[PDB]
């Protein structure tokens, strides 16, 4: 199915966005990084649904 | 069964399979029409004999 590839694309974006929010504030006087953290997933089957 | 939100069911109908179905039955609906043909020739010439 497509569902697997979708849902990794998705979720590779927000850590592209984090990135790019980092390279951002990279002269702020305050700021403290970001970081994104991924985990499978698994219904009662035993092939995935991505990520 | 335990639940999961977040998520939907498929409809469990693989092409795969059922595109194959409707060729077996093109071809059986032919070879029964077939039949009638052979019948409607041999009752129209059982007839005009004299």
């Amino acid at each position: 199915s497509f569902s697997q590839a979708v849902s990794g694309l998705n979720a590779a974006a927000t850590n592209l966005d984090v990135i790019g929010n980092n390279i951002a504030n990279s002269a702020t006087y305050g700021f403290k990084s970001g970081t994104a953290s991924f985990a499978d997933m698994f219904a009662g089957s035993k092939v995935g649904l991505g990520v | 069964g335990k639940l999961t939100n977040g998520a939907l069911e498929a409809s469990n109908v693989d092409l795969s399979k059922e595109l194959v179905n409707m060729i077996v039955a093109q071809r059986n609906y032919q070879s029964n029409a077939q039949t009638i043909k052979t019948q409607d020739q041999i009752l129209n010439t059982l007839v005009n004999l004299r």
